[PDB]
RNA sequence: GUUU
């Protein structure tokens, strides 16, 4: 059920933590039960802790499809 | 003539059981239940990290420990 | 010809294990299962490849292997 | 037995451990078999309740179950 | 399976698990998929006294005698 | 997809740990355990074995050099 | 077995692949399996640091459970569609 | 029991 309350955004704007510090925000367009997602129109924020001070990157893309394993958490921004 | 590991976690309901998980963090309450996979329910867990060791919290109520990171079963803690 | 199979006809040689911590296990193996789990007599493990312990048996899961030097001797044997 | 768990506790207050550390408050609105979980009115902080609040989620939650360490009640 | 642990019951072994640990214990019970039951277990992390402990078969590394 | 076509031919494999290797593909199975033969290290140029079994775990990409 | 179904459609397009590992790799997809692996024809970098130490290889072959992300473009695919077949998936 |  967890993964069906999913569906009910998509085409929809979602928040979705990764393993490392990495963000994404996206507008969902597929998934499955391994977690695995395709966005669009996305960002891509990521944290890094060189020379002892905190930065964050940041990555666009158009479409993109997320290997399921590293995904932590999704939510709505 | 066989002890089978199961068995003596059937025996240890009801007691204080320390649960270790594969990091450093460890449980410890009263074993309510568990499953063949070893998932694990406790009740009233102290849930700690170890090395001078950081008591993490005091559970009240039922705590589902999934077994998938449990390392070590310590029957009556 | 399959990894496994290769496995399971070097039965009675000598073979160099290396695990994903670390550990080297130089031992003459005398069992494999269809998940690469091994069973070795003879056995010397180190804690690296530096170098040391003698083992009579040793029992290694196969999901913890990165790799196993085969005997020169292996294709014709 | 853990099965009568994961439906006896749906709806109420839950603190749900990843692998990391975080931790997530929340209602519980659905459990699956395979550990994900889903949560209404969430809070992340890490490791305990009193430490700093890093977020508050107004929307609904979806945990992954591949990384979930317990999920407890209150 | 491939190592029969009936040999074992009753003796000292050396087993590490996933993610580092160490212990040594005396082999009282186990199971088809690796479930350990130990007796004077101490765990090396330098030294642990746990006792009549259940090993998790699925974490289990290695498996050695002692 | 499939490493039917690697077989025999010499391959670059990058390691996870972002280790290279450089080697004979001769066996594999669907888990992407390798047989390999004559292996080197690719940073290295230092020949490590004249036959091996590598772990599919281990493997993230094989090239066909 | 929904997204083995995705990348069918994907084959002849150039895609860029993110590895766990911080590689980056440009490349035509040739070919698709159940695990997610990737085979990709005529390697190119995308980038100078991240890209690893190759040169004649051409042609790689990528372990599924390593990529982190493929990048694509909003034209090599149909959001109704993928939308709909998401629906359409069940998981339990 | 290696790719969720």
């Amino acid at each position: 059920t967890p993964l069906d309350l999913l569906k009910l955004n998509l085409d929809e704007r979602v928040y979705i933590k990764l393993r490392g510090a990495r963000t994404l925000v996206g507008t969902l367009q597929a998934f499955d039960s391994h977690s695995n997602i395709v966005l669009s129109d996305a960002v891509e924020t990521i944290y890094q802790l060189n020379n002892e001070e905190l930065s964050e990157s940041e990555r666009r893309s158009e479409m993109v499809f997320i290997r399921g394993d590293t995904v932590t958490l999704i939510s709505t921004p | 003539p066989e002890i089978l590991p199961l068995e003596v976690i059937d025996k240890t309901i009801n007691q204080k059981v320390l649960i270790v998980l594969q990091s450093n963090r460890e449980f410890e309450g009263t074993l309510v239940g568990f499953d063949d996979f070893v998932n694990v329910i406790l009740e009233d867990a102290v849930e700690w990290l170890i090395d001078r060791n950081e008591k993490v919290m005091q559970h009240h109520g039922r705590m589902l420990l999934s077994g998938n990171n449990i390392a070590i079963l310590v029957p009556g803690g | 010809m399959l990894p496994l199979y290769l496995l399971t006809n070097a039965k009675g040689q000598q073979m160099q294990i290396e695990l994903k911590n670390g550990e080297i296990i130089q031992g003459i193996l005398t069992n494999v299962d269809n998940w690469m789990n091994l069973t070795l007599s003879n056995v010397t493990e180190y804690s690296e490849e530096s170098a040391a312990v003698k083992l009579n048996e040793i029992y290694i899961r196969g999901t913890f292997i990165k790799f196993i030097k085969l005997q020169d001797n292996i294709i014709d044997k | 037995v853990t099965t009568e768990f994961l439906s006896d506790i749906i709806g109420k207050t839950v603190n749900v451990k990843l692998a990391s550390g975080l931790l997530y408050s929340g209602r519980l609105e659905s459990i699956d078999g395979f550990m994900n979980v889903a949560l209404s009115s969430a809070t992340e902080h890490y490791e305990s309740n009193n430490n700093k609040l890093l977020n508050k989620f107004n929307s609904d939650v979806f945990l992954r179950g591949t990384q979930v360490m317990y999920i407890s009640e209150q | 399976a491939i190592l029969d642990l009936a040999k074992y019951k009753d003796s000292k072994i050396r087993v590490k698990l996933m993610g580092g640990k160490l212990v040594i214990g005396v082999l009282k019970g186990y199971d088809q998929l690796m479930n350990l039951v130990l007796d004077d277990t101490v765990e090396y992390m330098n030294a642990r006294k746990l006792g009549l402990t259940v090993i998790r078969g699925t974490i289990l590394v290695s498996l050695s005698s002692a | 997809a499939t490493l039917k076509d690697y077989l025999n031919k010499r391959v670059v494999i990058i390691l996870v740990d972002g280790e290279s290797l450089i080697a004979s593909l001769n066996g594999f199975d669907k888990n992407t355990n390798l047989f390999l033969t004559n292996v080197f290290n690719r940073i290295s140029k230092e020949f490590i074995s004249k036959a091996q079994l590598l772990r599919g775990s281990e493997i993230a990409l094989v090239g066909l050099i | 077995m929904l997204f083995f179904s995705f990348f069918k459609t994907l084959v002849d397009q150039e895609v860029v692949v993110e590895l766990k590992n911080d590689i980056e790799i440009k490349g035509t997809l040739q070919s698709v399996d159940q695990f997610l692996n990737l085979k990709l024809d005529n390697i190119s970098s995308t980038d100078e640091k991240k890209y690893p130490h190759l040169g004649s290889v051409r042609n790689i072959f990528i372990r599924g459970s390593t990529v982190r992300y493929v990048y694509l473009n909003k034209n090599m695919v149909d959001t109704n569609l993928l939308q709909d077949a998401t629906r359409r998936e069940v998981m339990t």
